[PDB]
């Protein structure tokens, strides 16, 4: 894509950490949620912020 | 209770230089403990300023050991020769109990001031 | 007798209560860390030789402070007042006062130590690498008067267990702070005895929990700038409780202060070398082996083990 080149240009070896990838770069989200409270806290509404 | 050293060391001379092969002979007050395996030597002592290169014949008589040295610390102290006007030089990489033990047994028996 | 009372309190002006008889000493049974001709270890002694005196507040409530003073012999009086005097601007000793009294048709020289702790970092240690179960009335003391936890908390018994009551861990790390500061002023503690010359060996139980510094019996004196910390036994014995209290947590907040917001790191960041040269300069300056932040540039597998 055009994200993974943007972040792997502002390194400053071109190495980077891994974990961060999907963080920074995935396009979809999937969440798992145990119980009722924790969806209260978590995925609310129709749009949430993570 | 927690001394420094209870049971004191030894000491007998050595030779000592400037450079690699400056060593001529005795010019040195070089400490020591005798371990089994082989007596290792503390602590060199100088009246000369500028020591780097110190040598000491082998158990074998084959090779050399040559032990150099970190900046030497100055000190004054009190003998029948009234002055007595020094630089103790440590051998670079001695760690802090050894030398806590080599200036205890110094200042401890050895006048100073 | 009573002017014994209104000697120790001196110009403190401390109401100070006794806890012994008279001008008697108090036997206590304490953690010591001994290396002499005859004996060594680490290990519980009776410590016998001290008269100690509780320090009272206003509202006639007792607070965790005491003074604690002993009796010695004419050679160690000169020796510490000495090696005192040399060493008394250091905020990380302890405040001393040395006199003379009559107890019988004697002048006994005394030398007291003002506003110490209950206990010493020795007895946490110690509470904390001895556990048992069956009696641990030390460390419940220790926890208790620091406000960790309160006196009821140890009716939920497997309180001390990590698998069951997993909060536990959450109780121990209300001292990090405590320790971190003890660190700091072992430092500062170091950094005057090198510039005055002193030489001398650092144990665990001559230092209180808030952090100060005492009993100045052993050391020695060489030319000034040139004095030998020996702090080989301190640091490796207290090393293990170090990540059981977390007491570097303060160093992930703005300015080392735990009442600012956590530093945000950039993402793409993964060196951090410097940050371990800082932290090991800040916290282990007179420690005195090679530290390696990586361990390519190790020398065979005890230096691996050592810089790990
Ligand atoms: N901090 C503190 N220590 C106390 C108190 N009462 C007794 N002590 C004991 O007194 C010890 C310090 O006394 P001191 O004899 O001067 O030090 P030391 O560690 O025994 N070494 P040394 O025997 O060479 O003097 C502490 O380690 C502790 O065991 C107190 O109220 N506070
Ligand atoms: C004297 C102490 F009770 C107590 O004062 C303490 C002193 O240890 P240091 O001073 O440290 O250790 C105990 N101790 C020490 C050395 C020893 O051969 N026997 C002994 O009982
Ligand atoms: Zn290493």
């Amino acid at each position: 894509n055009d994200a993974l080149n943007n972040i792997i240009n502002n390194a400053r070896d071109g190495c980077v950490p891994l974990n961060i990838i999907p963080l920074t770069t995935a396009a979809k989200l999937m969440v798992v949620i145990p119980d009722y409270n924790t969806y209260k806290n978590t995925c609310d509404g129709t749009t949430f912020t993570y | 209770n927690n001394e420094l050293s209870p049971v004191a060391l030894r000491q007998m001379s050595c030779a000592a230089g400037t450079t690699q092969t400056a060593c001529t002979d005795d010019n040195a007050l070089a400490y020591y403990n005798t371990t089994k395996g082989g007596r290792f030597v503390l602590a060199l002592l100088s009246d000369l300023q500028d020591l780097k290169w110190a040598r000491f014949p082998k158990s074998d008589g084959t090779g050399t050991i040559y032990t150099e040295l970190e900046p030497p610390c100055r000190f004054v102290t009190d003998t029948p020769k009234g002055p007595k006007v020094k630089y103790l030089y440590f051998i670079k990489g001695l760690n802090n109990l050894n030398r806590g033990m080599v200036l205890g047994s110094l200042a401890a028996t050895v006048r100073l001031q | 007798a009573q002017s014994f009372l209104n000697r120790v309190c001196g110009v403190s002006a401390a109401r100070l209560t006794p806890c012994g008889t008279g001008t008697s000493t108090d036997v206590v049974y304490r953690a010591f860390d001994i290396y002499n001709d005859k004996v060594a270890g680490f290990a519980k002694f009776l410590k016998t030789n001290c008269c100690r005196f509780q320090e009272k507040d206003e509202d006639d409530n007792l607070i965790d402070s005491y003074f604690v003073v002993k009796r010695h012999t004419f050679s160690n009086y000169q020796h510490e007042e000495t090696i005192y005097n040399l060493l008394k601007d250091c905020p990380a000793v302890a405040k001393h006062d040395f006199f003379k009294f009559r107890i019988d048709g004697d002048m006994v020289p005394h030398i007291s130590r003002q506003r110490l702790t209950k206990y010493t970092m020795a007895d946490l240690v110690y509470a904390l690498r001895h556990f048992d179960e069956g009696n641990c009335d030390t460390l419940k003391e220790i926890l208790v008067t620091y406000n960790c936890c309160d006196d009821d908390y140890f009716n939920k018994k497997d309180w001390y267990d990590f698998v069951e009551n997993p909060d536990i861990l959450r109780v121990y790390a209300n001292l990090g702070e405590r320790v971190r500061q003890a660190l700091l002023k072992t430092v500062q503690f170091c950094d005057a005895m090198r510039n005055a010359g002193i030489v001398g060996v650092l144990t665990l139980d001559n230092q209180d929990l808030n952090g100060n510094w005492y009993d100045f019996g052993d050391f020695i004196q060489t030319t000034p700038g040139s004095g030998v910390p020996v702090v080989d036994s301190y640091y490796s014995l207290l090393m293990p409780i170090l990540t059981l209290t977390r007491a570097l947590t303060a160093e992930s907040h703005v300015d080392t202060d735990l009442t600012k917001p956590y530093i945000k790191w950039d993402l793409l960041k993964y060196d951090f070398t410097e940050e371990r040269l800082k932290l090991f300069d800040r916290y282990f300056k007179y420690w005195d082996q090679t530290y390696h932040p990586n361990c390519v540039n190790c020398l065979d597998d005890r230096c691996i083990l050592h810089c790990a």
